């Protein structure tokens, strides 16, 4: 809760996006709370305009302020601008995704712009391949989906793409089993493994759960 | 001496302003004098022809003792000046005057009323050009106006020996008066600092003195707009023989001739020395700058 | 939809990121900003030590209102014996402060008047340690195939310019031997 | 799919003879073609023609441009081989058949291939002569993004 | 031969990535041939109609013959195909011109009308992204970030002109401003040196 | 001593700094990995580097170059580790008081030899005692050879040693010769030198420029009045991306038929469409290479028979200024200008010189005097530009040879303008088979317009004086800012492009070629 | 057409209602300047300025 954690998890998770091939949970708990506060922040411009009142010095802080303002703005614009950006590579799947029961939801825990753009973008695009190529639309062909062959619409849940990763974990003071360092995991191969101060890089998948757990960084 | 650095010490006396008069470089009998120069030297005309970079380091350190031997003959014993020299270390020093003249080259050129105003608005746009070619790091530019300004010397020249073949100046008491009113390159001309200049190195090249009595030149020239016919003002150089405060004569006379009929007359240009006038009118307005002459 | 990179981040980018290390500073003066997360503090006393996020003394410098100190880790005796350690270890990547490609270059820009003689000094020998890492990277480079590759110690800068390559191979190396099955 | 290269790699032409009558021949006038018919057939058709049966209606004959010729002097010098006329979408290719017909060994060798063509292509990457021209399309896609990070790069060290 | 014009328009988007490359993106696309997509239409309504004709006469005289069957499931995957290039030809156009819609908004005839609705709709709905973020996102530009805060900018054929204050826009006229003001101005092309 | 000139330009690539930048290791480090094996230094950097280095240089260069060969192959090694066989590189830099200097100069390339080789490192043996020592070496221009001792006792004398050429290293060598100049001083006939090359300058170009080469005038003895051929060693050949970016902007504008029609002859008015049968000549077609036993033919062929005074001539001349590669000849007959060349004679071997076509072969050929010309060799000529190929069937050699050469003719009727006053016929009086072998067919009018007349007459005098229509430079400013750009505009475009015609506009030359015939019926058969 | 009506807004300010100057502020948004905006709003009781604000055939 604290401004300065809250600013370094800021830049965390949008490195960890801009990294993430797709989508993460939406941080609205943090989103909104931080919104809000730069807003606060953001009209709190009213000492610089009753500083011209006293008309009939030090500036410094006062555009450093505004400075950090849009700055932390433009973190935070190419944080939404890729996820939006993702969402629109990943959009029908996203929607299947939706349709099946397991596990987590679309809804707004793991995903509300964006869902708004999403359906809204969606629907427009579906205007837009529907009235040139599908009038014109053969009885089988009149579905947009998988066929299947070959395929489509199924597109790109791969986890399995080599990305760089990083280990770092919270310290005991767990599954540190030592002697340097944890932690032990391929299909049909064994643990490497892997220490703090190292970048391995490997597939995105059996890191997954170390990204739902925060144990690697990206 | 000028453009030193960059080229070759042949061209550079060839093309010398001071040089020029004291060594009657168009006609052809100081030619031999110059090579004459050059054979006191003891200086081969292929070792003249080379670039400043590539000649001897013998060369180079007796070039001041040569110059103490032999220049003197013809007069030029008092040249030599202990100038500032900038150090920028590794891409070589240059003499201040040459940058000088290197960017006010390329202040003029490397860039019905609509179209003068529009090469007024040309003329401002150069000037950025220049205002970004103040930088030490941006070579690249500077390079280009640096040889530019040979092209315009070499013009200059040029056309001074035409001009010196005809004998046009009307050598009067008064005041010397000429005209250019037609010749090749004339779109040069359209810069009020190329006949500034020109002026300059006409007024120099006239009368060195040459006693007695120095006297204004009058220079003008126009090719469309109806006979625009710029003429700046123009006032003699001194060789060092400001003896007495003259300084200039003409901005009450623009005065009192602008003060009257002034049909088509425009004061448009900002330097009071300089003044469009229709060559119609302009024949009458020398007629009353000669009488009544306030000078 | 920016597009650029996607997958690398820009130089630009990084240097953005870069601009959250704290340093130490010898302010002029002998505030209370509410933005994020400074929240320190009293007016410090001239000419003595305070540690500050970078681009506020990239800002205070741009105003000479502050004497930056240089990073002690960064001497030219130091880079001798990392050569050194650099010239009989052909695996071993060892150390570099990960950021300090970047600092240098913002160091050299404006806090060179500080240092002593860095001048033709450190410079050569920055670079210098700096290629043979680029062919020591090369060496190890050969050896690629999945899964392990060896990340061990380097400037975060190079990493995101040797990305695309690495990156976007092994991918084809694991699919097809995967698929092959 | 919605890659180029899905419908530029399936574009291509295999000759796999089909076992059995074919009237309504697709290339003339017959109409049915006799059985075992050598004929050329794009891949994304043919890929699956024989997959339906249970015996497979194409007898899936092997590829020309996978000849042991052509397995070996691959084999022996691969900075010189130029797969530009061949084929010349390769890998992209070569999997998708190795993928039909299942063979662990040829994948095995054309991997160290690639990983010495990358080896080399990324020394031509810092900043020619008749190489560079050669090269199958994934790797001259990915020069360019090389070759941008780097210039970029150094531009990024000043101005 | 057959699906040949769908190799030439998968072609020509292909060519048109690489003359988007650098480019500088002036990105202007040539035209949507549709009379090639006529083309693609009268032969895939040839092939169904004959398909939908045999598919009623198989209860008549091909009597359901197992081979019959296969020219269906051929000229289904044709159907694919063809469908497939105009797909991923369209999502690519469309791309490109979203790509346009988000970088100069900012803050064409020749092509294809169901372009420009799409694309009105299109700006028109992020513009009601714009409208909800009240953040402010200013989404669309602002990609690099600032340093450091002011620059110096010159006029690009603009005079003229006024945000805050009206700073009297002057052509030919170079200033010292912060990044602010400029972001706007540079978005309609009117400032030059940044 | 001799290290310390190492450790001077060991301390120049490694210890140069400019302002913010260091150039030379970073020239070396890209040179590497490329693979290059050479590096290239700008001499007038050296002389901003130092003041005694170069007057060193400018002493000796027969000693220095070995310092610069050391200096380049020990900061190569940490590359080189950094990178088994690794030479040594060469640099590449750009009379009486000539001898052994550091000259620059220009001229043209007249004959170029075949790629030679010396040799660079090699060992020696002792036939007897098994005695082996080696030796590398490299100015290949008579200072040492092999000795006469067994060497172990430093008796086997005189020389023992045998050349091992299983283990040897070798380079190549190139030896051009050149030729003067043809503006300037041939008040004669042209004289000529003797070039030599090195390392990596091998192969490289192709006889016709106009070039200039760095060398080093010196003297050898061989083939007591003290004759010595001399010569000049070259170092450093030069010769004649965002260019792509300009030329798709060119491309595409719709006015660049016109702007180009404004870039050919600014000199002559009128004519304008020969004007524009250049623009197409100098591209060039298709090139088709059918399962058919032949190929197509691409290149274009122009005519200019006509009235004298049109300057034609002057025509035919700037076509040969703007291609790269084309041969101009004026007639039939010579003060030096051949066409399959015969040579014989040293040795008493048979070998086969040159020409012009083979000049030619893929450019443009201008033949003057059309008429003028004898049946001695024209049967060449008769079939170089159909089937573009030359049979030699002679003493010497028996082969068959290739000519992709393009033919521009410029003749004259019998009698001027009265040639179309009779019959429109009666011009060649062999017979019309080689005209329906050539391209294009104009003639050349001459019909009094004042108008055209004055225009004519004031353009051209505006041409010789006060140089009205030479403005131009605002023109350069608006159109064709130069002629040089036209032909690197060539070069990218003849090998870029592959075109080919489009199928809607076939049938529309099949039903044009109809009216053709048709037209040639109409006056052929009623008369 | 593209505006900012954060920019805008204290251009607009130099009390007024929020509501009156967000709605002239949309209302004027169509009409734009280079700008010249700046000219129209200033030549701009409620009544009166909302009412300032606002400024089938044959062929
Ligand atoms: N515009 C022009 N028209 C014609 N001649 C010109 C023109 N400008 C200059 N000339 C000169 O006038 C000469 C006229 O002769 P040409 O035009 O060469 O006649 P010709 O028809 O070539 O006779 P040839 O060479 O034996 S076919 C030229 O060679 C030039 O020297």
């Amino acid at each position: 809760v604290s401004p300065q954690q809250d600013f370094s998890d800021l830049m965390k998770s949008w490195k960890n996006e801009r990294c993430s091939p797709e989508l993460l949970p939406y941080p609205h708990q943090l989103m909104k709370r931080l919104l809000n506060r730069i807003s606060m922040q953001s009209q709190l411009e009213n000492i610089s305009m009753g500083f011209l009142d006293m008309q009939n010095e030090s500036k410094l802080p006062l555009l450093c302020m505004e400075t950090e303002l849009e700055r932390l703005k433009f973190v935070i614009r190419s944080y939404i601008r890729c996820r939006l950006s993702k969402i629109d590579k990943f959009s029908l799947y996203l929607r299947q995704l939706n349709e099946d029961e397991n596990s987590l939801i679309s809804l707004t825990d793991l995903l509300k712009d964006e869902i708004k753009y999403h359906d809204t973008h969606s629907l427009i695009w579906l205007k837009l391949v529907n009235d040139s190529i599908l009038k014109y639309m053969p009885e089988e062909l009149q579905a947009i989906n998988d066929t299947e062959g070959s395929v489509n619409m199924i597109d790109e849940p791969d986890w399995n793409k080599f990305v760089f990763i990083h280990v770092n974990g919270p310290p005991d003071g767990e599954n540190e089993f030592g002697k340097p360092c944890y932690t032990v995991i391929p299909d049909l191969k064994e643990e490497v493994e892997l220490t703090i101060g190292s970048i391995y890089v490997m597939r995105y998948e059996v890191i997954r759960d170390l990204l739902r757990d925060d144990k690697v960084a990206l | 001496l000028f453009l030193l650095r960059h080229s070759s010490l042949y061209d550079s006396f060839y093309y010398s302003n001071y040089v020029n008069a004291k060594l009657s470089l168009w006609n052809e009998n100081g030619k031999k004098r110059l090579h004459k120069m050059f054979a006191r030297m003891g200086i081969p005309l292929s070792t003249a022809q080379e670039t400043w970079l590539y000649m001897d380091h013998s060369i180079k350190r007796e070039l001041g003792i040569i110059f103490d031997k032999n220049l003197d003959r013809y007069g030029l014993q008092d040249i030599i000046r202990d100038g500032f020299v900038r150090t920028l270390g590794y891409r070589g020093s240059i003499s201040a005057s040459e940058f000088v003249e290197a960017l006010t080259a390329l202040l003029e050129v490397g860039n019905s009323a609509q179209k003068l105003t529009n090469l007024r608005k040309r003329w401002v746009s150069n000037f950025w050009l220049s205002w970004d070619a103040l930088d030490d790091r941006k070579v690249e530019l500077l390079n280009r106006g640096i040889q530019l300004a040979q092209d315009l010397q070499r013009a200059i020249f040029n056309t001074g020996v035409a001009i010196l073949e005809k004998k046009l100046i009307k050598h009067l008491r008064i005041y010397r008066l000429c005209v250019l009113q037609d010749g090749p390159d004339l779109d040069l001309y359209r810069n009020p600092l190329t006949l500034l200049r020109l002026g300059n190195w006409l007024i120099e090249c006239c009368a060195e003195s040459e006693d007695k009595q120095l006297l204004p030149m009058v220079l003008a020239s126009i090719d469309e707009n109806t006979d625009t016919y710029l003429v700046a003002g123009l006032t003699p150089r001194y060789p060092r023989g400001t003896k007495k405060p003259i300084l200039n004569n003409f901005s009450m006379a623009f005065q009192q001739i602008t003060a009257e009929t002034d049909a088509k007359v425009r004061i448009d240009n900002f330097e009071s020395s300089i003044i469009e006038i229709r060559r119609e009118d302009l024949s009458p307005f020398l007629e009353k700058l000669t009488l009544s002459g306030l000078l | 939809l920016p597009a650029h990179l996607q997958q690398t981040f820009s130089p630009e980018e990084i240097q953005f990121i870069v601009e959250n290390e704290p340093i130490k500073i010898f302010p002029r003066i002998t505030w209370q900003l509410i933005t994020t997360d400074d929240k320190a503090l009293n007016n410090m006393v001239a000419m003595r030590s305070t540690e500050v996020v970078l681009w506020i003394a990239l800002l205070l410098k741009q105003q000479s209102k502050c004497s930056i100190v240089a990073p002690q880790w960064l001497t030219t005796k130091e880079l001798d014996r990392k050569i050194q350690y650099e010239k009989t270890h052909p695996d071993r990547f060892s150390e570099l402060p990960w950021n300090w490609l970047v600092l240098a270059r913002i160091l050299f820009n404006k806090a060179k008047d500080d240092f002593h003689d860095p001048i033709h000094e450190l410079r050569g020998k920055i670079q210098d340690l700096r290629e043979i890492r680029q062919i020591k990277v090369l060496k190890g480079l050969k050896y690629l195939n999945e899964s392990h590759l060896q990340l061990d110690n380097l400037s975060l800068l190079e990493i995101n310019e040797l990305r695309p390559f690495i990156t976007e191979i092994m991918d084809k190396l694991r699919e097809i031997h995967t698929a092959s099955l | 799919y919605y890659d180029i290269d899905d419908v530029l790699a399936d574009g291509t032409e295999f000759p796999c003879k089909f076992q059995y009558d074919i009237p309504g021949l697709g290339y003339n006038p017959g109409r049915p073609i006799t059985k075992n018919t050598k004929l050329s057939l794009p891949l994304w058709l043919a890929r699956i023609l024989a997959i339906v049966g249970p015996v497979p209606f194409v007898e899936l004959l092997p590829p020309d441009m996978f000849s042991t010729k052509v397995m070996n002097a691959i084999k022996t010098d691969p900075v010189a081989l130029d797969l530009h006329s061949i084929n010349s979408h390769f890998f992209s290719l070569a999997i998708k058949w190795i993928m039909l017909f299942s063979e662990k060994e040829l994948a095995n060798v054309v991997s160290e291939l690639l990983l010495q063509r990358a080896q080399e292509l990324n020394h031509h990457a810092s900043s020619t002569s008749t190489f560079l021209l050669k090269l199958e399309e994934m790797e001259k896609e990915i020069y360019k993004k090389s070759h941008e990070s780097y210039k970029d790069t150094k531009r990024w060290m000043f101005k | 031969m057959y699906g040949d014009l769908g190799n030439k328009l998968v072609l020509e988007a292909k060519r048109t990535k690489q003359l988007y490359a650098r480019s500088n993106q002036d990105v202007n696309l040539p035209m949507y041939h549709e009379d090639i997509i006529r083309n693609i239409l009268k032969e895939v309504s040839n092939l169904r109609k004959n398909t939908e004709y045999l598919k009623e006469q198989q209860q008549l005289g091909m009597l359901d013959d197992k081979v019959a069957k296969c020219q269906y499931f051929v000229t289904l995957l044709c159907m694919e195909r063809n469908k497939r290039c105009l797909l991923a030809y369209q999502r690519l156009r469309t791309d490109i011109l979203d790509s346009m819609a988000w970088n100069n908004n900012g803050l064409t005839n020749n092509l294809s009308h169901q372009e420009q609705e799409y694309l009105k709709e299109y700006c028109d709905l992020i513009t009601d992204l714009k409208s909800g973020d009240l953040v402010d996102i200013d989404l669309s530009g602002s990609l690099v970030p600032p340093s450091d805060v002011f620059i110096d900018v010159r006029v690009l054929k603009d005079a003229g002109e006024t945000e805050y204050g009206v700073f009297n826009l002057i052509k030919d006229s170079q200033f010292f401003v912060r990044q602010s003001d400029v972001e706007r101005l540079i978005q309609q092309g009117y400032l030059q040196k940044i | 001593d001799n290290t310390e000139i190492i450790k001077s330009f060991k301390n120049f690539i490694l210890e140069f700094r400019l302002d913010s930048q260091f150039i030379y290791r970073d020239q070396l480090r890209n040179n590497i990995l490329v693979k290059n094996y050479s590096l290239t230094v700008n001499m007038e950097h050296l002389i901003g580097y130092n003041e005694d280095i170069y007057k060193k240089l400018s002493d000796e260069p027969s000693d220095i170059i070995p310092l610069f060969e050391t200096a380049i192959t020990q900061v190569a090694k940490r590359i080189s580790i950094l990178s088994n066989s690794l030479p040594t590189f060469q640099l590449i830099l750009n009379d009486s008081e000539h001898v052994s200097k550091i000259v620059r100069l220009s001229g043209i390339i007249i004959s170029t030899s075949v790629l030679s080789s010396r040799a660079t490192y090699l060992s020696i043996m002792c036939r007897n005692c098994r005695h082996t020592t080696s030796i590398t070496i490299n100015n290949f221009n008579n200072t040492v050879s092999l000795p006469r001792s067994c060497l172990s006792t430093i008796n086997c004398g005189p020389d023992p040693y045998i050349i091992i050429h299983e283990s040897s290293k070798f380079i190549d060598q190139q030896f051009l010769k050149l030729q003067e100049i043809p503006e300037l001083v041939p008040v004669e006939m042209p004289r000529n030198l003797t070039m030599t090359c090195d390392r990596y300058l091998t192969n490289k170009v192709i006889p016709g420029t106009r070039v200039t080469i760095v060398g080093i005038y010196s003297i050898y003895n061989s083939k007591g009045v003290a004759i010595r051929t001399p010569y000049i060693k070259i170092l450093g050949i030069q010769s004649d991306e965002e260019e792509e970016e300009e030329f798709l902007q060119l491309s595409r504008n719709p006015k660049l038929y016109e702007i180009l029609t404004n870039s050919i002859a600014p000199s002559i008015f009128g004519n304008e469409d020969i004007k524009k049968a250049i623009v197409c000549l100098l591209m060039g077609g298709s090139k088709k290479i059918l399962p058919d036993g032949m190929r197509l033919r691409g290149d274009i062929n122009v005519l200019l028979l006509g009235d004298p005074g049109t300057a034609k001539s002057q025509l035919l001349k700037f076509v040969e200024k703007v291609s790269p590669i084309a041969v101009y000849t004026s007639g039939k007959g010579s003060s030096a200008a051949g066409l399959a060349s015969v040579q014989r004679p040293m040795t008493r071997e048979f070998y086969l010189e040159g020409g012009a076509m083979v000049l030619a072969d893929g450019g443009v050929v201008c033949i003057d005097e059309f008429d003028k010309m004898r049946d001695e060799d024209r049967v060449a000529i008769h079939e170089a530009m159909e089937q573009q190929t030359i049979s030699i069937a002679k003493a010497g050699i028996t082969t068959v040879l290739n000519s992709r050469t393009s033919v521009l003719a410029a003749a004259n009727p019998i009698y001027g303008r009265y040639d179309d006053l009779k019959s429109p016929g009666d011009n060649i009086d062999f017979q019309t088979t080689i005209l329906s072998r050539f391209d294009m067919i104009f003639i050349v009018k001459d019909d009094h317009n004042e108008e055209r007349d004055i225009s004519i007459a004031n353009h051209v005098i505006n041409i010789h004086t006060g140089n009205a229509n030479a403005q131009n430079q605002q023109e350069e400013n608006g159109s064709e800012i130069s002629i040089e750009k036209m032909k690197r505009y060539i070069t990218y475009c003849r090998l870029k492009c592959a075109p080919r015609l489009s199928p809607q506009a076939a049938e529309k030359l099949s039903s044009n070629f109809v009216t053709i015939r048709k037209q040639l019926l109409i006056n052929e058969l009623e008369s | 057409v593209k505006i900012q009506p954060p920019l805008l807004r204290p251009l607009a300010y130099r009390s007024i209602k929020s509501d009156g100057l967000s709605a002239l502020a949309e209302f004027v948004g169509t009409n734009i300047g280079a700008p010249a905006t700046i000219k129209f709003l200033e030549q701009f009781d409620q009544s009166g300025v909302k009412e300032v604000i606002q400024e089938f055939k044959v062929i």
